[PDB]
């Protein structure tokens, strides 16, 4: 039943009496369910160190991965092109995924295209998908640019996407200088991140490759910035905002933050802003190149520093205090351009927010996961708070970037026990926030239902998600916030203590229980 | 009644001659036959059909849209000795995914029931790659019941011989799928006879028969028939028909025993010089 | 208004296409009428999309596993191949189901194989048997394991069934291989079938032979209802209240249990005629099971609904139906009476999957509102009869329409709402149109059944109305 | 310097074996070689190592994880003559996909940059079922320049031939790669020479060289090596040597011109019979 004047969706309305009644009913009847005694028992059994050992023993079971494929990648580096057209060649049930997986991100209109591989297409190859797709897209979109990536389908068949391309022009389905840049992106190999960095490698290479001789490097005074996969706004903005700050020239190489925040104003923009083509070409006459995100940039690194022959600097994800000023004396040494009074002031407001938060802050620990770069600089950064990050789980990590987030744990007393975990899913995670709690843990909207677990067992050993990371699909607009830069700091560090406060007021909100400490001022 | 075979091989060994020319025998002893060709070149009915095949079940679906618009008529079709001719079809070389094809084909005729129920035997004419699990459907389970190697004197030959035979394993052990033996076509080299029983021996199988290396299967071929029907009284025609009963009788079906690559070199250097 | 105008419509926007599609896709479009009980002289549907044209349609996996399949509660679904269809599809379909997540339901999570390069090189059957044993021992209430194929599985032919066969015997338990690579068929509605026919092949029948099973001459089973919001529920409580005795809901808060019970039922009313009615056919032919479509959007279609099904049985059914429908015709007629005048005459456009394209339109009109267009992702020709009689006269029908085509046919139709999916619900309201999602109802409670209707009227109103809509424009800028 | 050349040819039709002879005589001339085995039967070295290599890059990657995490100095061997060795490997028959190994593997190669720079030639050794774009792998943009296609009078070698040619096209068009004729593997069939020669003038191509048949390649073979080695003085050995020389000096490099199925069978007659 419904009163008109306080209409009720399915959760406050499957909790009237009939519905309970009739669920009550429809259980014992015919699903034949576990006593819920055997339930509970189970539940208890799944959070014990017995049940963690025979987890993390898994060899052939991934459950609930903190990782998406390679395409996926290749789309949002394409999106970050003036009017490209991301094209990914192959069956379109992933483009149809991959859209809707941006699109309640972003919470934006994410165009991509697939030129439909079938039954018959995997048998016989996918050449005329590309040749009629591409006629097709470029006709209906008009686009100025086609990037080209693909399934795993297409990767298995090996279907030959330049000698496909080429015969599509030589044949006159698309004219000969239109550009196509294209990259074999494997879901079975690496992540997301890693077709970001094949895509963009391949962008680069299709115009720049051949067209070396008349390049010189340092010549229109630039530096290019690749921000690799990004899916927070504000990165993109603070990182423009910090160089003209700087009054240094600057190239961002793949920029989607005007695509995937256009206004909302009567029309419908399918192009926005973006990497322009003459960018791309000229961007080997910059003075260096400097890779934002150097653990899956490791393609792009190889490709600048050999053709470009551009010194990419060896600096981390400018996250934190000491990696943001880093980056900043890197630039102002490639540019000759001082760091501004304006840039000094805003360190030392972090360096006053850390100051006046420390005490709630310090030796709080936290289980967290993400991309290898991102988790690097918030493992950094929480250090510098004095917090405890004691769980690291990267599950598109690798060896190295294991090696090199040890040392950053070792050379800082708040370090002493933490661990990282690599090829390691949320299932592992969740072991290990019952075994070894943390206060907090740092995640995507994956880590709720962890939440979700850990308050089943009780409410002392919930363990509250601190929403940080991609994909962020249960609050809205926190894809426009800030990681990167004292600024993302800034936003980093109201974040934690606040989460921290909340808690905390909930905890002694109790009246003549916990209120004693239910302080009017923290 | 109703049998169905696999034939697999060293790639150019002369399964797909051999095939249709045991088959021509088979017709002739009045038993009915279907050849069902998994290779992406549609080359396995050739001399059956007289010409080379050109309704295939992929290129057949691709022009009814899908498979599920295909119909049996269109790709089924007979020949000598009323032997009912099928291909799976695939991409010309270089492109596309020829193992697929043959998932697809195979799976189609299953569904269509093209196995019908008064065929006496059916043989899978299987390319000499089996570089995929596409190319290994015709042993899965409920398919064919016993494999039969071609394969010759030559080191090669014999090493893919004992390769595939790895690969049965796995089929034989899951299903009731079975080697049946060694079919021998000779090339000529030294003691071929004796390296292929030693071989079979070694593997625990036999060698059903040792087929002649004979110029006529060629001139037969030219002229698109096999030996049978070109001239009956020929010496190699009869070859064919001993091999075919030898296949009737056949009784010993066993679950391959693979050799190791140093047995295999030993085996060579003691039967094989001279 | 008037075909002459929508036909015209249709030509000038099909222009832009290369002479190949635009022959192809001109098939796909349509003005409706009324009279044409064959669609075929009028749309062709279930055929291959054009390359690059931006289609909104989805795979045979997302059809097998993420519609069929993944909905039932205590069975764990591995999604086997690459990590990634797995990933995109965790939690994304509102498919609501009551549980104790990760111990005796596992509906919202997702377990995969993750192949690896070595995995398609060698092969990962052998990695399947494997996944099966830690599947058995950190989960041990799992009732029942099914192996949803991804596009690799298909092409390199890992024998999956040998697998489930071998591992099923050894474990005592129910493991079901499904066949749903991604580039087989054309849709989601392959996977449909593929489903279906794995369901009848590896489950249903395993209490053929059983009768201790206690049924009643009132037992009915909900087929094709996948509790989207919970729909099923708010369905489910008015058959029974009704008499009748639901013994199984079809893969939504559905148990494989209920499944393996459903052929023990007097009739199956099925709602997802285009997903669900291959098993419906099948229980027929084999048990002599009569099916039923109804519809319960909105409170015409469901009193309709109600009353047909009740005639299906005796008279103390037929009276109850008629008691649970004087209980609530003073709520929905509330319910029409305080939103129908906020939406009457208000004209929406509607493009979806494969049922509510053509089962939602009654319940807008029940708010006086018109559909002025329509259309599927993969509807086959038996859905686009039973559309023309839903859909007034001179209006347009669309196939598997393109990105392209929809913005177009929106321009110039301008209709004060739409109804779809979320891949194209951020260009609508760009572009100042009122928005609603039609598939996962934008996160709002249940549209089944009599409450149901109130939940969808107030969600029509609330987006309708809102004065954002009023605001797009800058002051500055006549 | 360094030219980059692709074996194709019908199955079994010694491709892998002449491969081995002639490039065992181009390092007699002083040439520096590589050969990439591009089979999943790790066989194309065997000649040349004196032994079955195990270290091959799939086998070899599958253990250390990722093939991110291989070395050249693993899987690449040094034989006779200072031949360079290299094996993509793959599954064991029936199971896996070795298509996508050759990918990987040819990929990790390019990569690690073992075609270096004082290399003459680098032969791709291919499988004789390109059944699908794995297979032609080598031909792509950037690696081989020139393929030569091993065949022999046999009607279905033939077609296999002009099969694979058909293939071929699409990457010839759209990059470099080109037919650089065909190498005849006499398998005594009647008028053999002649057919060869027909069908190269056909195709548009040229029949670089006649190998004869020789029981002294099974012998040499037998003792896991070339004629060249085996037997400097056997009469194939020269012809080895002179194959070799026909394809350093060889300056034609065409595009394939395909021939239909009718055009063929009536080649056949024409030059088959007698
Ligand atoms: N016993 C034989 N005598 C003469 N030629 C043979 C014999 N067996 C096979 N051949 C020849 O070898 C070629 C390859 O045979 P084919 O059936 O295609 O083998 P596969 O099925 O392994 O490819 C044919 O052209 C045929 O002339
Ligand atoms: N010129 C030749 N004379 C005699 N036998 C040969 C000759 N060339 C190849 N062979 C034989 O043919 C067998 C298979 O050839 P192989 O090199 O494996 O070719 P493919 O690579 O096409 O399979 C070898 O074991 C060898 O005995
Ligand atoms: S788009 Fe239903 S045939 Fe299928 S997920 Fe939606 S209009 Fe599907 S009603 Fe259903 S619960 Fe659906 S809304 Fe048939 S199940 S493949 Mo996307
Ligand atoms: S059509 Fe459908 S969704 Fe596409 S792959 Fe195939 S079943 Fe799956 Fe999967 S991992 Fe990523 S998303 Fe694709 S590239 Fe492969
Ligand atoms: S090796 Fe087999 S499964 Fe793999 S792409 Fe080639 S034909 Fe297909
Ligand atoms: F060379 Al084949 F079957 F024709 F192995
Ligand atoms: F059988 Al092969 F090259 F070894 F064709
Ligand atoms: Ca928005
Ligand atoms: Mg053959
Ligand atoms: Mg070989």
């Amino acid at each position: 039943s419904q009163q008109v004047d306080k209409i009720k969706a399915s959760y406050p309305l499957f909790l009237d009496q009939d519905y309970k009644d009739m669920l009550a009913k429809k259980r014992d009847g015919f699903e034949e369910k576990y006593p819920q005694d055997k339930i509970d028992e189970v539940f208890q059994w799944t959070t014990t160190k017995e049940y963690q050992e025979l987890n993390f023993q898994r060899e052939a079971l991934t459950v609930n991965p903190a990782k998406a494929c390679q395409p996926l990648g290749a789309v949002l580096c394409a999106l970050g092109f003036e009017k490209t057209m991301p094209y990914v060649h192959g069956s379109q049930g992933c483009v149809a995924y991959f859209r809707s997986y941006f699109n309640r991100h972003f919470r934006e209109p994410v165009s991509c295209v697939s030129d439909s591989m079938t039954e018959d297409a995997a048998v016989f190859g996918g050449q005329q998908n590309m040749k009629d797709g591409l006629q097709n897209c470029k006709a209906t979109y008009k686009p100025d640019m086609i990037a080209v990536s693909t399934t795993c389908m297409a990767e298995v068949i090996g279907d030959d996407l330049n000698a496909f391309i080429n015969n599509s022009k030589k044949e006159g389905f698309i004219p000969d200088e239109f550009p196509v840049p294209f990259a074999h992106t494997p879901s079975f190999v690496g992540s997301h991140v890693t077709g970001w960095d094949n895509m963009f490698e391949g962008i680069a290479r299709y115009f720049t490759l051949k067209s070396m001789d008349d390049k010189v490097v340092g010549s229109n005074k630039k530096i290019n910035i690749v921000p690799g996969f990004e899916t927070y706004l504000g990165n993109f903005r603070v990182i423009k905002r910090m160089l003209s700050e700087m009054g240094v020239g600057y190239s961002l190489l793949s920029d989607p933050e005007e695509v995937l925040d256009t206004p909302a104003d009567g029309q419908f923009r399918m192009y926005a802003g973006g990497t322009t083509q003459e960018e791309m070409k000229d961007a080997p006459n910059a003075l260096n190149t400097v890779l934002l995100q150097p653990w899956h940039l490791e393609k792009t690194k190889k490709f600048v520093e050999g053709t470009w022959k551009h010194e990419v600097p060896k600096l981390n994800i400018p996250m934190g205090l000491d990696w943001t000023d880093e980056f900043l004396m890197k630039v102002s040494e490639i540019s000759g351009q001082p760091i501004p009074a304006s840039l000094t002031k805003e360190r030392g407001r972090l360096v006053d927010m850390m100051t006046d938060s420390h005490t709630w802050l310090h030796g709080k620990r936290f289980a967290l996961w993400g991309d290898p770069d991102f988790v690097m600089g918030l493992v950094k950064f929480l250090l510098e708070l004095g917090c405890e990050p004691v769980h690291i789980l990267c599950h598109n990590g690798n060896k190295r970037w294991k090696k090199a987030v040890d040392a950053i744990l070792a050379a800082s007393p708040y370090g002493k026990n933490a661990t990282v975990y690599i090829g390691k899913d949320l299932w592992h995670l969740r072991s290990l926030v019952f075994t070894d709690k943390p206060d907090f843990m740092i995640g995507n909207s994956y880590g709720k239902f962890i939440q979700r677990d850990t308050l089943h067992k009780g409410k002392e050993f919930e363990v509250p998600l601190i929403r940080i990371g991609f994909p962020i699909f249960d609050r809205h607009h926190l894809h426009r916030s800030t990681t990167l830069g004292y600024e993302g700091a800034m936003q980093i560090l109201t974040t934690l203590v606040n989460s921290i406060l909340e808690r905390l007021d909930e905890e002694t909100r109790g009246m003549q229980a916990t209120d004693y400490n239910h302080d009017l001022v923290r | 009644a109703m049998r169905q075979c696999a034939i697999y091989g060293k790639g150019g060994i002369g399964k797909s001659t051999t095939t249709q020319n045991l088959v021509a025998a088979l017709a002739e002893m009045g038993k009915k036959v279907m050849i069902v060709g998994c290779d992406p070149k549609a080359d396995s009915t050739r001399l059956i059909l007289h010409s080379k095949a050109q309704n295939t079940i992929m290129e057949m679906a691709a022009e009814a849209g899908t498979v599920e618009d295909l119909e049996l008529e269109d790709v089924l079709k007979a020949g000598y000795g009323g032997v009912k001719c099928v291909e799976s079809g695939g991409p010309e070389p270089g492109v596309g995914c020829a193992g697929r094809g043959v998932i697809t084909a195979i799976n189609f005729l299953e569904e269509e029931g093209a196995y019908e129920d008064d065929l006496d035997f059916v043989f899978y004419d299987v390319l000499g790659d089996v570089v995929c699990g596409g190319f290994a459907m015709p042993i899965r389970e409920n398919k064919a019941q016993e494999i039969y190697i071609v394969c010759s004197g030559e080191m090669m030959a014999m090493y893919a011989a004992n390769n595939i035979s790895k690969g049965i394993v796995k089929y034989a052990n899951s299903g009731s799928v079975r080697l049946g033996g060694l079919i021998c076509n000779s090339r000529n080299t030294d003691r071929e006879d004796e390296l292929i029983i030693a071989l079979a021996n070694k593997l625990g199988t036999q060698m059903i028969h040792f087929v002649p290396r004979d110029n006529v299967v060629q001139r037969a071929e030219i002229r698109r028939m096999t030996v049978i029907e070109y001239d009956p009284k020929a010496k190699q025609a009869d070859e064919y028909r001993a091999l075919a009963r030898k296949v009737v009788d056949n009784k010993l079906l066993v679950i391959p025993n693979p050799i190791t690559m140093d047995e295999l070199e030993e085996l060579l250097m003691e039967f094989g010089i001279m | 208004m008037s075909r002459e105008e929508v036909e015209s419509l249709i030509q000038e926007v099909l222009e832009v296409y290369p002479e190949k599609a635009r022959k192809d896709r001109n098939k796909h479009l349509a003005v409706n009428d009324p009279a044409v009980t064959q669609s075929k002289k009028c749309i062709i549907s279930n055929k291959k999309s054009q390359p690059g044209l931006m289609t909104i349609r989805g795979c045979a996996y997302a059809g097998s596993k993420g519609v069929v399949w993944g909905p039932i509660k205590d069975m764990i679904h591995i999604s086997h191949g690459p990590v990634g269809c797995g990933q995109y599809s965790r939690a994304g379909r509102r498919n609501y189901y009551i549980g104790t997540t990760g111990v005796n339901a596992f509906v919202t999570m997702n377990f995969t194989s993750d192949f690896q390069e070595k995995d398609i090189v060698f092969g990962g059957d052998k990695k399947l048997a494997k996944l099966i044993d830690e599947v058995e021992t950190l989960f041990p209430l799992n009732k029942g394991i099914s192996v949803q194929s991804e596009c690799p599985i298909g092409l390199i032919g890992d024998d999956i069934e040998s697998v489930s066969k071998v591992k099923g015997a050894e474990l005592s338990k129910t493991i079901v291989p499904v066949r749903c690579e991604g580039f087989r068929g054309v849709s989601q509605s392959l996977g449909h079938h593929i489903a279906n026919d794995a369901v009848r092949d590896w489950v249903l029948g395993k209490r053929d032979e059983d009768t201790t099973f206690a049924s009643t001459p009132y037992d009915v089973a909900i087929i094709g209802d996948y509790n989207i919001g919970g729909d099923a529920w708010s369905s489910r409580i008015l058959l029974e209240e009704m008499g009748l005795r639901c013994v199984a809901q079809w893969s939504g808060d559905g148990s494989i249990s209920e499944i393996e019970l459903t052929p023990k039922v007097k009739l199956n009313l099925v709602h997802c005629y285009r997903s669900m009615n291959y098993i419906s056919r099948h229980m027929e032919e084999k048990y002599g099971i009569p099916w039923m479509e109804y519809n319960f959007f909105g409170p015409t279609k469901t009193i309709e609904s109600l009353r047909a099904i009740a005639a299906k049985f005796d008279e103390s059914i037929q009276k109850k139906c008629e008691e649970v429908i004087a209980k609530y015709k003073p709520e929905w007629e509330a319910v029409v009476a305080k939103y129908r005048p906020r939406l009457e005459g208000k004209r929406v456009m509607l493009y979806i999957g494969g049922l509510r394209p053509r089962h939602v339109i009654g319940a807008y009109e029940d708010l006086g509102m018109e559909v002025v267009g329509t259309g599927y992702e993969f509807a086959h020709n038996d859905d686009y009869d039973r559309t023309m009689k839903e859909m007034g006269d001179s209006t347009l029908l669309y196939d598997d329409v393109t990105g392209y085509e929809f913005e177009e046919f929106v321009k110039r139709i301008k209709p004060d709402l739409i109804g779809s999916g979320i891949k194209e619900k951020f260009i609508f309201q760009k572009m100042g149109i009122p928005f609603r999602e039609m598939h996962s109802w934008d996160y709002s409670g249940p549209y089944h059944g009599f409450d149901g209707f109130a939940i969808f009227a107030r969600d029509m109103d609330m987006t309708l109305n809102n004065p954002c809509w009023k605001k797009l424009q800058a002051p500055w800028e006549a």
